[PDB]
């Protein structure tokens, strides 16, 4: 998938998350690159999952790219490589 | 130093963010008092959203002397703003069984006087007839005896003694010290009005089928404006239904036409007939072993 | 194109998606500076007051008014007009509906979407006067039943007849 029709799954599952208007989502959208309908579920629900043990209610900027880095994995690069274009 | 809204911010935003949920033992009892703060302050949505979160965790954990009791005047207190006498009715179930069995007769005497305060104030629900009976009722108390005949009164309350009845015995209601609303005697005479005409009226179309518009007045202590006001309320909840003829000043029942006559109405002549032949053909031996002996 | 998509939402309600056309215009032609007029800029404000009032949500609507994030700093004689049938819509009442109508002729008549909601919240206020006449057992006066819609008796007897 494109940058662009992700922000309709991101931005719709966040309707039903709890967060900030200071998140730094605007910037992750770039960041994400081949995910999918199912990937992208884990990633808000992980984000709830880290707050409990950081006795945190509220989704701060510190439970978005700390809980992203879990569930995106699945080869090194992933965002093409290296160079060599 | 006379501080009050200040010292429940600094509170506020602290305990919140503090306890990460370790110690239970001083957490919980603070909390009961940072809604205390929250009442003085004048904000009922502080403590509501505090209320939902212990709550349950306490009823999970076993009973405690001094800790159970702040849930009983808490939960009545937060009812100032709120005005609403059905929520506190059943938040006092709990203390009936408590000051019954843990406590003595002493400190549950003036508890049954007040869960029975907030019984009568109820609207409506199914849950009135069952704190009726309970378990410890007719405990051969003055301020039982008068309560608990109050509410079977009102199938038979004509509401012609009503202002003699509060006047000349007024423990719960006008003169009070605990669960004591309104200013002084105007939120007594209004809201406790409201919920006895909506009981009388309730019982007016299973007695009075027709009744006269003029005459209906007299029995609500109302007016021709005052009456369509109550009615309507009970109609629009759905409690009750009835005729309400303006011009004409008549308020019938009005029967529901769903029956369908034959499909509704005959179905009830079964055992008209079934008790008939079924008994006498029971009753022919009898009749030969009394003459014939 | 959110906005031509969202006047689709006019005439076939659905007001729930149709709140996220608005919104994200609302930001776009915040930052078109000299590019964008301040009476284009109120006019999107006007219609996601319009479309929360469609919605029938209270709390929403004096959260776009309040919050200086949602206001931006634009007020006028027809947005407040929204303010007075947000009021009206709380206590159901047609006289805080049409006491807004005289003075804000002028910018809440003048636009079509408004005026094509008019008729629609005229009529939706005023089926919500009628249920409570509608509840309880029928057969009272014409004349007392002008008092509690506080319109004319011509009116009340047209607009009722009609529906």
């Amino acid at each position: 998938r494109d940058r662009r029709e992700r922000r309709l799954i991101f931005g719709t599952i966040a309707s039903k998350m709890s967060l900030a208007p200071e998140a730094d989502l605007d910037s992750l959208i770039i960041r994400n690159d081949s995910l999918s309908g199912a990937v992208i579920a884990a990633i808000m629900q992980e984000a709830g999952l880290r707050a409990v043990r950081k006795n945190r209610y509220v989704i701060l900027q510190s439970d978005l790219e700390e809980a992203y880095a879990t569930q995106v994995k699945t080869d090194n690069t992933v965002d093409k490589f290296d160079f060599y274009k | 130093e006379g501080k009050i809204d200040e010292a429940a911010d600094i509170l506020c935003e602290l305990q919140v963010e503090t306890y990460g949920s370790m110690e239970m033992s001083e957490k919980i009892q603070f909390i009961l008092e940072q809604m205390e703060l929250s009442i003085l302050k004048g904000d009922y949505s502080q403590a509501t959203v505090l209320s939902r979160k212990i709550l349950k965790k306490t009823f999970k954990n076993p009973k405690y002397e001094s800790l159970k009791l702040e849930y009983y005047n808490l939960l009545v207190k937060i009812s100032l703003h709120k005005r609403e006498y059905l929520e506190v009715a059943q938040y006092l179930q709990e203390i009936y069984q408590t000051d019954a069995i843990k406590s003595d007769e002493a400190k549950w005497k003036p508890v049954l006087s007040h869960i029975v305060y907030f019984l009568v104030l109820s609207p409506y629900g199914n849950l009135q007839n069952d704190l009726i009976h309970k378990i410890q009722n007719d405990n051969n108390l003055k301020k039982l005896e008068s309560q608990e005949s109050l509410v079977k009164l009102f199938t038979t309350n004509e509401l012609m003694r009503w202002p003699i009845v509060q006047k000349t015995y007024e423990p719960v209601l006008n003169e009070d010290d605990l669960a004591f609303g309104g200013e002084a005697n105007k939120h007594h005479w209004e809201d406790l009005q409201k919920r006895v005409i909506e009981h009388n009226l309730r019982v007016i179309s299973e007695y009075y089928s027709r009744i006269t518009l003029l005459r209906l007045n007299e029995l609500l202590d109302l007016t021709e404006s005052q009456t369509e006001t109550y009615i309507s309320d009970l109609v629009n909840q759905g409690i009750i239904y009835a005729k309400v003829n303006r011009p004409a000043k008549i308020v019938n029942f009005e029967k529901p036409k769903n029956s369908s006559q034959l499909l509704n109405e005959w179905s009830h002549n079964v055992d008209e007939l079934l008790e008939h032949i079924e008994t006498i053909g029971h009753l022919i031996t009898k009749e030969e072993i009394m003459h014939g002996l | 194109l959110d906005l031509m998509s969202g006047i689709l939402h006019c005439e076939d309600k659905d007001y729930k998606t149709a709140f996220s056309y608005f919104f994200e215009s609302f930001e776009s032609y915040h930052n078109l500076t000299t590019h964008n007029s301040y009476e284009k800029a109120c006019q999107v404000l006007k219609y996601m007051l319009l479309s929360k009032i469609m919605l029938n949500l209270i709390d929403d609507v004096k959260n776009i008014l309040n919050a200086k994030y949602t206001k931006e700093t634009y007020q006028s004689r027809g947005i407040d007009a929204m303010k007075a049938v947000a009021e009206a819509y709380n206590n159901r009442s047609l006289l805080d509906f049409n006491t807004a109508l005289k003075q804000y002729e002028k910018e809440l008549m003048g636009d079509e979407l408004t005026r094509s909601h008019f008729n629609a919240l005229y009529d939706t206020l005023l089926e919500s006067n009628l249920c409570k006449i509608i509840e309880p057992f029928e057969c009272v006066e014409i004349s007392h039943i002008s008092k509690i819609i506080g319109l004319d008796t011509q009116q009340v007897e047209g607009k009722l007849s009609q529906m």
